[PDB]
DNA sequence: GGGCTAATGACGGCGAATACCC
DNA sequence: GGGTATTCGCCGTGTACCTCTCCTAGCCC
RNA sequence: AGCGGAGAGGUA
């Protein structure tokens, strides 16, 4: 029907446009009769009909008389509906500001009138007055007075010069402002201002200037002179549980407003001297204020019970407003509520669903069926039959709910798999069944967990229902190309109960023709279970053009894994079945499946394994017992001994021969060594509990100890628990956040005492508050990254161009923790894969590396791999199909379409709900060493050091990637160097964390230059040996007498001449900071490597994650120099220590000052590029992008972030990330607009001023030279070209207004606005159907 | 019966034409008087559709072929 | 709990809440999240449109299923357009285009 | 009895509004 | 006057659901 | 057809 929103200021010409009548009287309703008054709020006589096409005198009770209004009371009779649109308008006596505009923050009237907000507040509550057109006057035009200010005005300027007060007079300022005028003096004074401060208010200025008349407003407007009234259906008027009316706090408003307004009316006919309407106007811009927007002044007013009143601010903000509690999420009909339980009899492409539930669900569909059958005739006799529950409505409803999928929700729908399509099948009971796999799916156990039902009715959204969200299809999640059909836990303990094998039991080492003489040993009980056996097997292999291939042997196995092989399809060799299969083994088994043999068999595989994983779970019979966890004897001893330790430390601590400190640190460590003594005493005497004859003497094996298979078979608990529940538990944590030094000695077996389960009990409630305060954080974090991706459309074939990242596998500093073939894996190259044949191309440069390039790549040994990133994509308003890659639960390329900004931030915030919340250098393995960015020197005993701090040690392997990296300090002594071969176990590197070496380059004499005794250092004896050093003194602790000179040391020749840097013919003097202890003495002939002074010397929970997303910039930045060249100091301390850059080839206007709490990197001599570091601290993100690029700063986001989920172990695949950071980096600003229209400090987004340069080259011009900004999510989101999406999220009255000032309009390209509006969204189906749409215009 | 729409994918590459394509068959066999090109199993309108995907004689274009010649016959009926 | 289609609420036409009103499930706004997640779309667009807010479109849909024809005719969310005369009764002018 | 009516126990954060310092 | 520097007011703070009560007083008639 | 706001407890 319609395009585009677009949103303006309100003219009163289209407020009485709007309205259909003055609303002029505070009563409402007569409550005698229920009739509403003449013209009170509830209005028959402007609004409408009461009831259906009747006047309110009763008049026309016809149908015959629509359309004309009456003369008794002259209602228009129409429908009643036509009372819930018509808007109504009131004219105000006096003028009238509003009150967003007015204390918005930053104001638009106040930075409108160049006037402080302070001043404006005190014109509009009539504590000063204000100057209007001055002209032959001493007084300026902005010019506030107070009330005597007024009498000495009154007594000199008294004359035909005006000043007025209150919103006249704002009027009057609006109403007599010119625009152009000051368009030129503003433009003007931003060419007569070189102040940074001028220049960002005056063009905050100019912006809404020059965008206010090009938007169609009025200055004037903004001041409400005809208030219009809400339809009072809107706001409508209840009875409470008896003869009382529930009160509308919109209606004690426009009381309270229309009271105020007709006492001013009469006090303007009667004419009450200034001060009497002084106060009713003040009590009526109270009053207007308090209606708009209440509380946005200091003290709201309350209605009843001493309770805030919600005003129209809160019909639209927060929570409760409409976005959140009646557009976005709406409630539903053909839905319903019930708890769940099991029925593993199940398919998983169906669930099970009670049969009162469909009956009332369903009741459309049997209508229309009945009507179909003829069993009935109307609706009313229908819906009797169907209150009457016959026994052919049963055959009906089994009719129809033959092929009709249903869409089942878990309320904390996270992820996207939390609502899935099932097939009905129809229960006795009252609770709906449910497939068990898909609990894994749903993060719903049985305890209670509620989940409701929908209904999709019509056509396209059952195909939608069948196509996509039918349970089948997702089995991959778009986390992770994982499998979520995971068997959870008792599954997985029959299979870890089958295929186990003990050495001797029934049946042991017998032949059998085939798994089926198997189930029928077994089944006959004259064989084990677990028992081992050779027999005949015949597997098939797919290696031709997927022709499978017949072999046969005699396996060793045991029997239940034949009777588990009867069930594996044709395409598996029978190596996956031949281990004990715990629940690892048991996952990659069904992704294998999924991998080799496609979709179906992989299913009705997985459905063969759920039930005879309960079959033999439920034939095996594996309890739990006091008997089966076996205290270790041992324990006992290693407690005595512990308390023997305890026992000496604390003598020690008697007569005081260690310290607090030493007897804390030891007693933890000897108490941390004595509990994993224990566990492994319990480890031990668990997993080797068994000792069985062979038929020989004996033999030790694996344990058929029921809470060790629940262990080992990954089913529930770890090694963690498992040692709590026999072992001693823990050193639990105290609520101050330290340790107790008085660990759990006792387990759960043996009893608790008391003040163990008291510490215990801090324990648990500790983790119970971080789990409700945690997920209190995380749903927030969920709503905004949906918030600031939610627009991105899959929607182009290819941007067709080489850029992208550099995916190389991390390395911590340790071993490799995550490989290149999980990073790597399914995204499309940049160009070809180059090699190490090198100049030979081992994939080409758009190719999709799927498994097969994936293990070409690593078996030639691929060091880095350049790749399309969609930060880096090129496309416009979206991103290309090309540099996306794969969908990870479909195993090709990308659909075009499917939103992957929604499924990228759902399936990145899911697992913030399982996260947390509150020397030298020792190389490992033998292999070649590689440096990076080597400034170095061999000293006088031939250790190499390093004369520069950004070089890396790399241990590459025998083949020729790296396989460890390190950081080498300044001035660190290496044990060996490039091209080493080093020993695997090797310290290869040394420095001082206590000293900051100050390392010789060549040799020569030392003199001290600059070096005076008590100025810039000072005179100090060594008491320990006797040979003194002079001490380097810092900025502040010397006066500024002797503040001005700088201590070097230069080398200089038996003749005093200059020993220059070698390759350079600058002399290799060091400029001297404080803290510098010059050991060596004056005129010492030094050597290399020899330190010429010694300088002596967190969080990453869900907020690390939060505050990365919102690019803070932290505590201590590590700041980084602008640009290249040599660099030195500036002024001491002029409020900071300036410094002093100098490029080699360009000016150095750019020089900054420097907190001189930062130990710096570099110095008078040293040289950097640009973007180099120069302190330590976090490396701000802001300054990552406008210096090392975007490449850097995304891949600084993936690496950072992807620790954090890596640490905790939760796998989630980097594009997810990238696509967020790519709607980070969204909007840019201008350095020089050349032939466009922007103004240069300008903020706009990158991909209108791409297409506006790239249409700007059609022509010959020279476009744009833009620079990329960072914002944070919360404030990317809010500036959006899109406002009503901005108004669907946070801060709704800022982007309203900043909207209405910008006359902002909207073409809406995008998701949330279409749930607003209601529409089809462009994701999908939709997105078809948006091609289509865009197609036509 | 219906388990997965796997084959219907692999004669339909999108997975999204998929659902129009199929709307737009079922909705040509409830509201229209027309047959279906596969022999039922009592099943519903749905599974007969996309089964007749399964098939592969019917994508978009036969759909173009029988809008644009039964619209023909819409044309040579009028005269 | 279950509800085919009961009482309207009066300021939104919309379902009630709750049980012991005769009312419907809130869809929720994570979940209209994560149909756009999927494709489903024509899904989404009968989730907040027919079965929920526009009168005459649930109307048709009410007509339609009862003579057997599945097909939805969207109309526009009755409560957007209680937001636009919302906004519309402060001192805003917004409109639609054509 | 009743018709009708005229507070102090958050915390983080973030951009304007003084403060003050040279 | 600029140039930080504090500070000072505003925005925000989990998702559905279930159960219950309790919903103006002043007041001069 | 007649169901809006507080406040309290609980459910996963
Ligand atoms: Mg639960
Ligand atoms: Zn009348
Ligand atoms: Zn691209």
């Amino acid at each position: 029907e319609f395009d585009a929103i677009k949103i303006a200021l309100a003219s009163p010409d289209m407020i009485r446009s709007w309205s259909f009548g003055e609303v002029k009287k505070p009563e409402t309703i007569n409550y005698r009769t229920f009739k509403p008054e003449r013209d009170g709020l509830f209005c028959a006589r402007i609004f409408g009909p009461v009831k259906d096409y009747e006047c309110l005198c009763g008049k026309y009770k016809r149908l015959k008389h629509r359309g004309v209004i009456c003369e008794k009371c002259g209602v228009e009779v129409t429908q009643t509906k036509v009372r819930r649109e018509r808007m109504g308008h009131i004219e105000l006596a006096s003028p009238t500001a509003h009150i967003w505009f007015l204390k918005s923050l930053p104001s638009r009237i106040g930075l409108l009138l160049d006037m402080p907000l302070r001043d404006i507040e005190r014109v509009l509550y009539f504590e000063s007055y204000v100057v209007i057109e001055g002209g032959m006057t001493n007084l300026e035009r902005q010019q506030i007075l107070t009330e005597e200010q007024y009498l000495d005005a009154l007594e000199e300027f008294g004359d035909e010069f005006d000043a007025k007060m209150g919103a006249e007079a704002i009027q009057a300022l609006l109403k007599s402002m010119d625009l152009e005028q000051e368009c030129e003096q503003l433009r003007e004074e931003l060419n007569e201002t070189n102040s940074e401060t001028k220049r960002k208010k005056l063009t905050k200025r100019i912006k809404l200037l020059e965008a206010f008349v090009q938007s169609g407003n009025k200055p004037e407007w903004m001041i409400l002179t005809v208030l219009p009234v809400l339809p009072p259906d809107l706001r409508p008027l209840v009875p409470l549980d008896g003869g009382r009316f529930a009160t509308s706090d919109l209606n004690d408003l426009y009381r309270r407003v229309i009271n105020r307004n007709n006492r001013l009316k009469r006090l303007l006919d009667l004419a009450a001297p200034d001060i009497i309407v002084r106060n009713e106007k003040r009590m009526l811009q109270e009053a207007v204020d308090a209606l708009l927007d209440n509380g946005r002044r200091g003290r709201a007013i309350t209605g009843s019970n001493k309770r805030p009143l919600k005003s129209l601010a809160d019909m639209i903000k927060g929570k409760q407003g409409r976005f959140r509690q009646n557009l976005l999420g709406k409630r539903v009909d053909y839905s319903g509520r019930s708890v769940i339980t099991v029925g593993p009899y199940l398919r998983l492409h169906q669930c099970g669903l009670p049969k009162k539930m469909a009956l009332e669900l369903f009741k459309p569909f049997i209508y229309g069926k009945l009507e179909l059958r003829g069993l009935a005739t109307t609706i009313k006799a229908a819906k009797k039959m169907v209150e009457r529950e016959e026994a052919v409505v049963w055959d009906i409803l089994d009719e129809v709910i033959r092929e009709h999928p249903v869409l089942l929700n878990r309320a904390p729908t996270l992820h996207r798999l939390g609502i899935q399509a099932f097939e009905p099948v129809l229960i006795e009971g009252k609770a709906i069944q449910l497939h068990p796999l898909v609990c894994a799916a749903y993060n719903a156990d049985f305890d209670g967990d509620q989940m409701a039902v929908h209904v999709p009715l019509t056509l396209e959204a059952q195909l939608e229902a069948r196509a996509l969200m039918m349970s089948t299809n997702n089995i991959l999640s778009p986390a992770n190309g994982e499998p979520i059909i995971v068997p959870s836990q008792d599954v997985v303990l029959g299979l870890y109960y089958m295929t186990r094998d003990c050495v001797n039991a029934k049946g042991e080492g017998m032949v059998l023709t085939g798994p089926k003489e198997a189930e029928r040993l077994y089944r006959s009980g004259l064989a084990s279970l677990h028992a081992r056996v050779k027999v005949r097997i015949t597997e098939y292999e797919k290696d031709a053009n997927g022709e499978l291939v017949a072999k046969t042997s005699l396996k060793d196995t045991t029997v239940g894994r034949a009777i588990l092989w009867m069930i594996v399809p044709k395409g598996l060799p029978y190596s996956i079945v031949n281990q004990a299969l715990g629940k690892k083994a048991i996952s990659k088994m069904l992704n294998t499946c999924y991998r080799i043999l496609g979709l179906k068999p992989t299913v009705i595989f997985a459905d063969q394994i759920m039930y005879t994983g309960f079959a033999y779970a439920a034939r095996s019979g594996a309890s739990v017992g006091i008997d089966d966890m076996v205290i270790p004897e041992k324990k006992h001893e290693i407690i005595s001994e512990a308390e023997a330790e305890v026992a000496e430390i604390q003598e020690q601590f008697q007569s005081g021969l260690v310290t607090a400190g030493e007897r804390y640190n030891k007693v933890i460590d000897i108490w941390a060594a004595a509990n994993d003594r224990v566990s492994k005493a319990m480890m031990d005497n668990l997993q080797t509990e068994t000792v069985i004859n062979r038929d020989g003497q004996e033999e030790k094996q694996v344990s058929f100890n029921s809470i060790y298979m629940m262990a080992d078979s990954g089913a529930r608990g770890s090694a963690a628990q498992i040692r709590q529940l026999a072992g001693m538990r823990g050193l639990m944590a105290k609520p101050d956040g330290s340790i107790i030094e008085t660990p759990i000695t006792a387990n759960f077996r043996e009893g608790l005492n008391v003040l163990q389960y008291f510490i215990s009990t801090h324990g648990a409630r500790k983790g119970l508050a971080d789990t409700a305060l945690k997920t209190a954080n995380s749903g927030y974090l969920t709503r905004r990254l949906v918030d600031v991706a939610q627009d991105l459309v899959v929607t182009e074939d290819d941007c067709g161009t080489h850029e992208g990242i550099m995916m190389t596998p991390v390395i911590e500093g340790g071993d490799v923790k995550e490989p290149l073939r999980d990073r790597v894996l399914g995204r499309v190259t940049a160009e070809d894969v180059l090699k190490p044949g090198t100049a030979d191309i081992l994939v080409p440069r758009n190719t999709l590396l799927h498994e097969q390039w994936c293990d070409l790549l690593e078996e030639n040994s691929v060091d880095a791999v350049k790749v399309r990133s969609v930060v880096s994509c090129d496309t416009d308003f979206g991103v290309c199909a090309h540099c996306y890659g794969r969908d990870l639960a479909r195993g090709h390329i990308i659909n075009k379409g499917e939103a992957i900004g929604v499924i990228a931030a759902q399936s990145i915030g899911e697992p913030g709900t399982q996260l947390t919340m509150r020397s030298s250098i020792q190389v490992k393995n033998k292999g070649s060493i590689k440096l990076s960015n080597v400034k170095s020197v061999v000293n006088s005993s031939g250790k190499l050091v390093i004369t520069s701090r950004n070089t890396e040690l790399k241990l590459i392997d025998e083949f020729g990637r790296t396989k460890e990296s390190y950081k080498v300090p300044y001035g660190a002594v290496l044990a060996k160097g490039d091209g080493e071969q080093v020993a695997g176990g090797e310290t290869v590197a040394n420095w001082d964390p206590h000293t900051m070496p100050v390392i010789t380059e060549v040799s020569g004499f030392v003199r001290f230059t600059d070096m005076i005794d008590g100025q810039t250092i000072t005179r100090q004896t060594d008491e320990l040996t006797g040979l003194s050093s002079l001490v380097v003194l810092d900025s502040a602790e010397r006066t500024a007498g002797g503040k001005d000179l700088r201590p070097a040391l230069k080398i200089v020749d038996a003749q005093g001449n200059d020993v220059l840097i070698p390759g350079t013919d600058m002399p290799a003097q060091y400029f001297l900071p404080g803290k510098a202890i010059v050991q060596l003495e004056d005129g010492v002939q030094i050597s290399s490597g020899d330190t010429l002074a010694r300088i002596p010397q967190i969080t990453g929970g869900l907020p690390r994650v939060a505050d990365l997303f919102e690019a803070r910039r932290p505590k201590e930045p590590a700041i980084l120099a602008e640009i290249s060249g040599i660099v030195s100091f500036g002024k001491e301390t002029k409020g900071k220590r300036r410094l002093v850059i100098t490029p080699v080839d360009g000016s150095d206007p750019y020089e900054e000052m420097i907190p001189k709490w930062r130990q710096l990197n570099v110095f008078e001599g040293e040289r950097v590029e640009r973007g180099d570091v120069i302190s330590d601290g976090p490396e701000a993100p802001h300054d990552i992008l406008r210096l090392r690029g975007v490449h850097a700063v995304t891949r600084y986001i993936v690496n950072e972030v992807q620790d954090v989920y890596r640490l905790q172990g939760v796998k989630i695949n980097d594009k997810h990330i990238e696509v967020i950071v790519r709607q980070m980096l969204r909007k840019a600003t201008i350095v020089n607009a050349g032939s466009s229209d922007f103004l240069e400090g300008e903020q706009v987004e990158y991909s209108r001023v791409k297409i506006a340069n790239r249409e700007l080259e059609a022509n010959g011009k020279v476009g744009a030279t833009y620079s990329r900004d960072l914002l944070g999510i919360t404030k990317a989101s809010l500036a959006t070209e899109s406002f009503i999406s901005a108004a669907s999220f946070q801060e709704t009255t800022r982007v309203l207004t900043e909207a209405a000032v910008a006359g902002k309009r909207d073409e809406l390209r995008g998701l949330k606005e279409n749930v607003i509006v209601g529409r089809l969204i462009p994701a999908g189906t939709g997105y078809a159907y948006h091609q289509d749409r865009m197609r036509r215009r | 019966a219906r388990v997965t729409v796997q084959d219907a994918v692999e004669k339909i590459g999108n997975r999204f034409d998929l659902v129009l394509v199929a709307a737009r068959r079922a909705r040509q066999m409830q509201v229209g008087g027309k047959d279906p090109l596969v022999p039922e199993e009592n099943d519903k309108t749905t599974v007969i559709a996309l089964r007749e995907i399964e098939e592969g004689l019917i994508n978009n274009q036969i759909l173009d072929v029988r809008e644009r010649q039964e619209q023909q016959e819409q044309e040579a009926a009028e005269l | 709990h279950a509800r085919s289609t009961g009482s309207y609420s009066l300021v939104t036409q919309q379902p009630l809440g709750g049980k012991a009103q005769f009312g419907g499930q809130r869809f929720g706004e994570m979940e209209v999240w994560a149909l756009e997640a999927y494709g489903a779309a024509y899904t989404l667009q009968e989730m907040l449109t027919v079965k929920s807010d526009d009168v005459n479109g649930r109307t048709k849909m009410y007509k339609n299923i009862v003579d057997g024809n599945h097909q939805m005719e969207p109309g526009m969310p009755e409560s957007f357009n209680v937001l636009l005369k919302e906004i519309r009764s402060l001192g805003i002018n917004i409109e639609l285009e054509d």
